[PDB]
């Protein structure tokens, strides 16, 4: 029914890999050891799935996965997390991604949670990109209570690499969001974009540390950060830019706090009240609209 | 003046708007009548934008002297939402970009109650508005009204929003600039469509050629309405005096 | 000849204060203790001077100054540093500035140095701004070798305060630039702008940590950072934004690395070569043009 | 075509410019003769800007097929500086903002050798250029060409830069838009001044009314030059065909 990896609770339900896509999987009692290998030349344009369901109390879904893409290969992974019960849950993913010469990896993770915030989603992703490689990452947590999010990524890029990382979050109640991403452009003409979008309300706490190192000639980077603050929410944005080459250029733009006055006034000129206009901007910000 | 007020939609009386220590508008007397396309011409820095923002009630554009009466009510204490709920709306010149708002959902915002009600009628009104501003509906309906669009596409979508809204008063800040207009016949086709529906347009422009297609024209020079009336008479005065 | 404070070497040469402007000064052998008090209602529109000259080898010019501005007062201070010999020099300034209700303080410091980089300019400035107060600060070091710059500022602002801080630097040879500024908008409608401009060449090292905390309703802040990188220079920009109110808004924009392509191509369209065009952008960036 | 090349300043032969997977210019044949104001009309997205950047040699705007000959030399291997040293310059549409560059120093960049030499003559040429674009020299000489200026002020300063430069070929991307033009008599006064000096202008515009004041007009539709010649004949075709 499609090349997928199903994990219900802390057990592997299914491990099936097609021609040119080696999917290994084993369990060390609670710890899942996966290894995905995309063979040289295999460009699969149809997306692979990875479902994670948690309905039991006190589950520690720890998954160590290694994704290797050989020269000229291509794969898109669509991870889905459904945690509706949310009591004592802990989804921890530790990944090592190695993208070969002229290979392309794309990752999209969506979360659907319940209204109780005793969930801890903790992805740690190390990415190594070879000459001509491409990495696209998208993490979206806008459904239910996030609980505590702790994303950590470190990407190392060589000659002509392309990186596009995006985060869309909607923090409510006493949610905690922690995002720490570092991209090192270590090869000639390596390009990167880190985009963060989100809204924080009630008593949520956000910390976004996004970093780009422009270490080689013609390497370009751009950090775009935007986070709306409502209620007693607290946001901290720390966008570090390091440049170690005279032909490298990195730019960053960020807007934290209340919604833009012109955007609010443009929607209020359509007859919408301050609350309806803010809700529209926030819904569009988190990808609902 | 309180003579012929029964046919007046908007009435700006001796308006003084200050932006810090500078007085931008120094006594603006301007009226907009029902079913009228009233254009406002003037050089750069004359206060065309300032006047448009003061009527709409934009924060910071607060009058010190003078009053703005809309539909017989002095809107001195009415906010942007309250003025928009009376039937007044604004274009901007540089329409704001929005994160994650599709064209199909953006054109529904503020939509007239005569379209907004029926689902199949509201969805058809969007297509009619996008086709009027020379945009292919199927190519733009699922596009975001964000930075991704060109200035011409975003201003044309703002013109389509005015069409879906069908306001009693539509203040249009430079509707022909920012779209890189091919010919006035394309903007006239939109202006006449709104006029046939019963709308009044307060078209703000620097182009004397655009103002000749309006019913009445007022010349604003350094925050004051110098000449007003026939578009060609006040246009001939604009070519000579500054 | 004008209300001024002259310091040649590590000794006070002159200490003269006019009506409504109390200028106290004393020496504790190497350490200079100054205290400037602007009286309530005194708005001096003509700028006060503060000259610092160092021509001797191994001079440790340590000055502890306290500047107090009473309700509705106004003063502008123009500090001038001339260190042409530059061998073993150390100019250290530790200041406490307290701006009263509806008071206005403006500070402009310019440096003229020689071609030897054994100079250490170390200003540490704590600023406390009351309801309606104004603080304007400008540090410019674009003449000769900077040596080692270590600026540290912490500004606390109350209701309706206005802060404008600017830094223009030109780092050459083995220069080190360190700028650490924090602005806390702790009162309703307090506004702030931190602007950094500069160019780093040869083997220079720049570290710019600029921070704004939007802790009260209607407080606004903007960080604008721009730093050109040429040769083997290294730049690190860390612009922190903290927002603790739903009616507060802070934005930040930064551009680090090589000059903008459109700006370079616009000047090259005027017949200027890549080096002449870059030199023009860099000269304009550091305030020479 | 190599007939009448002795009176040709610029010659674009079957030019194909690609921007990634898309081909923007699909065989552009265009020539600019000596002392000619040659206008280029076309709708939005026709490749007007792309063509202007390819002639100037802007990075990324590299032709795949076809050649650009300027002053009898194929400039295929010449960079922006080398093309500018031949006497060719560009306007942009949105002239770049510069940190810390005063108007008085900006107008000196690229200034013609006939003014640049004498100090009192170069300083007077700046005043003449600013007075021509309706800017008060004393109000703008010590202003920075940064974000602080309005779009109209910065584009007028770009027009004054063209005047001080007095190039053999001046490519002007939308000179009348961005200044919110009051009347064509003000832009015509600048165009005629450059023409009297011996300049050739390659005016890129979407406004058919502006093109009628040029000597020759070429209509670009989807990267191809459809009709060319008399400004009124090709203008009548632009009103009907798209
Ligand atoms: N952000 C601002 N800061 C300072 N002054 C401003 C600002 N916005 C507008 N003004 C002032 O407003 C006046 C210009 O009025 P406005 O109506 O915006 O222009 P206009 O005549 O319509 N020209 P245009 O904007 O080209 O259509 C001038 O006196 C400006 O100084
Ligand atoms: N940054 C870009 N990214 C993608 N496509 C681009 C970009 N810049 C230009 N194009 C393409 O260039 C073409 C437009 O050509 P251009 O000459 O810029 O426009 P135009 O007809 O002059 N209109 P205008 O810009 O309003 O004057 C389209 O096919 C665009 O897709
Ligand atoms: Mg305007
Ligand atoms: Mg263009």
């Amino acid at each position: 029914k499609g090349p997928r990896i199903i994990v219900k609770e802390s057990r592997i339900i299914d491990v099936q890999g097609d021609e040119g896509i080696i999917l290994e999987g084993k369990e060390e009692d609670g710890k899942i050891k996966a290894k995905i290998i995309v063979k040289k030349g295999y460009k699969f344009k149809y997306p692979i799935h990875m479902c994670f369901g948690i309905t039991e109390e006190n589950i520690s879904q720890i998954i160590d996965v290694e994704i290797i893409l050989e020269e000229d290969s291509s794969i898109s992974l669509m991870s889905h997390c459904s945690f509706p019960k949310g009591k004592g849950i802990k989804h921890i993913m530790n990944g090592i991604i190695k993208i070969g010469k002229n290979a392309k990896f794309s990752y999209n993770e969506f979360h659907y949670h319940g209204m109780d915030g005793d969930i801890l989603v903790k992805p740690t992703v190390k990415v190594e990109i070879d000459e001509g490689g491409i990495y696209i990452s998208n993490f979206t947590l806008t459904k239910g209570r996030i609980g505590t999010l702790d994303i950590e990524q470190e990407i190392i890029a060589k000659k002509d690499a392309i990186i596009d990382i995006t985060t869309r979050t909607y923090a409510i109640k006493e949610d905690v969001v922690k995002v720490n991403e570092v991209v090192k452009l270590n090869g000639e003409n390596a390009k990167c974009i880190i985009k963060s979008r989100g809204a924080a309300m009630d008593n949520s706490k956000i910390s976004l540390k996004l970093k780009i190192e422009g270490n080689a000639p013609y390497s370009k980077g751009h950090i775009d950060c935007a986070e709306i603050v409502k209620g007693n929410a607290e946001v901290e944005s720390i966008p570090i830019v390091v440049v170690r080459d005279d032909k490298a250029r990195i730019t960053h733009e960020a807007a934290i706090g209340s919604v833009d006055k012109k955007q609010l006034e443009t929607l209020m000129a359509k007859g919408l009240d301050e609350d309806e206009a803010t809700e529209i901007i926030v819904k569009g910000m988190i990808g609902d609209l | 003046g309180e003579f012929m007020v029964s046919i007046m939609l908007l009435k700006v009386e001796d308006l003084h708007v200050y932006r810090g220590n500078r007085e931008i508008l120094k006594g603006v007397n301007l009226t907009v009548e029902e079913n009228e396309i009233h254009a406002i011409i003037g050089p750069n820095g004359a206060g065309k934008s300032t006047l448009a923002y003061t009527i709409m009630g934009i924060s910071g554009y607060k009058p010190t002297k003078g009053r703005i009466i809309f539909k017989g009510v002095d809107i001195i204490d009415k906010n942007i939402t309250e003025r928009a709920r009376m039937g007044m709306t604004l274009a901007w010149q540089e329409p704001a970009r929005f994160e994650g708002i599709k064209v199909k959902n953006y054109l529904m915002l503020g939509m007239n109650e005569k379209y907004k009600k029926d689902k199949e009628i509201a969805e058809e009104k969007i297509r009619e508005a996008l086709k009027l501003v020379n945009l292919d509906p199927d190519k733009y309906l699922d596009r975001y009204v964000d930075e991704t669009l060109s200035g011409g596409e975003r201003k044309r979508i703002e013109l389509a929003s005015i069409i879906c809204m069908e306001p009693d008063l539509a203040i249009l800040d430079e509707p022909d600039s920012g779209i890189d207009i091919v010919s006035f016949d394309e903007i006239k086709r939109v202006f006449d469509y709104l006029k046939d529906k019963g709308c009044s347009l307060l078209v703000i422009t620097h182009r004397e050629e655009l103002a000749e297609h309006a019913d009445r024209v007022s010349l604003i020079c350094a925050g004051e309405v110098i000449k007003s009336g026939d578009p060609k008479e006040v246009g001939e005065f604009y070519k000579k005096e500054c």
